[PDB]
């Protein structure tokens, strides 16, 4: 198990190369669901030109998605070269284990799974495709994920695109605009980070 | 506490734990007063001209038989020709049933192809509590089922029961509510309905049908001026 590591930055402008290959890439991106949000937004075309084919050889891509971004995920997996074996739903749950508040109330949100290439040393098949969970945070995914990932990878270099500071966890570098600066210690990366930005 | 850690212990799915599973009694009875007879039509769906269907139709739910559904069946290939589009209302939904395979996005190529877009994805969560305990491409054990809602023209989204006998191929009639609490027309039809399935205020037309009551000219006396607007949740008028 390796520490949190993290890079605050502008995921458009980055050469996420020098980060190099993860077993599991995760975005929950702050989509342009145009309702003049209370964040800063990336445009679809930012999307679709996010340079995610650069992080994975074989592996597995966990994209959180919302309204529209359900039929723009989908294309920005597809555009990515990925396809989608299975659709996560997280149900969100009161302190008491009932279900909380498009034409209905919305009990629960959708994390796409992306596949790409030929992975092998996966548990495939451990977890199930329902998460039943706490509403703790206001815009933010449940822990469960890291566990159902860990479990799925366990070991492997993971990465985390629009994390913000406290979806930082052991074996994952987290890129996001809202993370303290920079800490990093796989020095393969601080190497290759140091070249590449010879004064950051 | 992770109910995901719990279910790969035990195999009590998450959705094993969610305890609770000012009336709208008035909707369900002017439902039920606006309702039409329950209609029926046994026909080979493939082999059938569907023009043969009319008037055009206010809400449409798709339950076409799935390979997956057993551990004749429709491919994506087959029900992606379909001629939804020309059946349907100018204002007009639809609930297509797209299992949780490749369906969760061919039903959306569908969608888009028939002229709808996608405003709700209703999933039938499945419980496992009488059975604590997949597909070569799946990642993780499929556990939920998903209808997609389309619009065409200008409750929640949740629905648990237990995991049906296997082999069993039958959706939770919640689907049914859902649709009738949303009083979008009199005008309704099942696709792939069972006999099972027959219902007051639906049309219900596939081929296990072991009996038709159908006819067009009959079916659209119930919607003649002034009739032909109603909600469903409506009353009628003398
Ligand atoms: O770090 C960045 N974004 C942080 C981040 C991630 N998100 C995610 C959500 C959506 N939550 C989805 C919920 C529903 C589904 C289940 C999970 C929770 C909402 C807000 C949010 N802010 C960031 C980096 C960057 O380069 N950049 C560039 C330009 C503009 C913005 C911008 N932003």
């Amino acid at each position: 198990l390796f520490p949190p590591q993290w890079i605050c930055c502008d995921i458009r402008y980055l050469d996420v190369s020098i980060l190099g290959k993860f077993a599991v890439v995760m975005a929950d991106p702050p989509w342009d669901i145009h309702m003049e949000l209370p964040y800063g937004t990336l445009t679809d075309d930012e999307m679709r030109r996010l340079n995610i084919p650069v992080l994975q050889d074989d592996g597995f891509l966990f994209l959180w998605v919302t309204g529209r971004a359900m039929e723009l995920g989908r294309e920005c997996l597809n555009l990515w070269g990925y396809e989608r074996v299975d659709e996560i739903i997280w149900v969100k749950t009161n302190q008491l284990q009932r279900i909380i508040r498009h034409w209905l109330n919305h009990g629960k949100e959708h994390c796409l799974v992306g596949v790409k290439g030929n992975p092998q040393g996966f548990n495939q098949g451990l977890d199930c495709d329902v998460i039943v969970a706490e509403v703790r945070s206001t815009s933010h995914k449940p822990d469960e994920i890291y566990g159902m990932i860990e479990r799925l990878s366990p070991g492997t270099r993971k990465i985390e695109l629009f994390g913000r500071p406290h979806n930082v966890q052991p074996n994952w570098i987290t890129l996001g605009n809202q993370l303290d600066g920079i800490h990093l210690l796989d020095p393969d990366v601080v190497a290759r980070f140091k070249q590449r930005y010879p004064d950051g | 506490n992770d109910y995901c850690q719990h279910f790969v212990d035990t195999g009590h799915r998450p959705q094993n734990f969610i305890r609770d599973v000012e009336l709208i009694r008035l909707k369900d009875e002017l439902i039920a007063k606006s309702n039409t007879p329950p209609m029926y039509l046994q026909a080979d769906i493939e082999a059938f001209d569907i023009r043969e269907l009319t008037p055009k139709f206010d809400v449409i739910l798709l339950e076409p038989p799935l390979e997956e559904y057993y551990r004749k069946c429709w491919t994506w290939d087959d029900i992606m020709k379909l001629e939804i589009d020309e059946i349907a209302a100018p204002r007009s939904f639809i609930f297509l049933w797209c299992g949780s395979g490749e369906g969760l996005d061919l039903g959306r190529v569908c969608l888009r192809k028939w002229g709808y877009r996608r405003c709700e994805d209703i999933c039938w969560i499945k419980t496992n509590k009488n059975n604590p305990g997949l597909d070569p491409k799946a990642v993780f054990q499929r556990t939920k089922e998903h209808c997609l809602m389309g619009i065409k023209g200008t409750d929640i989204d949740l629905i648990i029961t237990e995991e049906p006998e296997i082999g069993n191929i039958e959706k939770p009639v919640e689907i049914f509510h859902i649709i009738e609490h949303f009083c979008l027309g009199r005008r309704r039809l099942h696709l792939f309905g069972r006999d099972s399935t027959i219902r007051p205020g639906w049309l219900t037309v596939g081929p296990t049908l072991t009996n038709s009551n159908y006819n067009a000219e009959t079916y659209a006396s119930y919607f003649s001026a002034p009739n032909s607007y109603l909600t469903g949740c409506t009353e009628e008028i003398e």
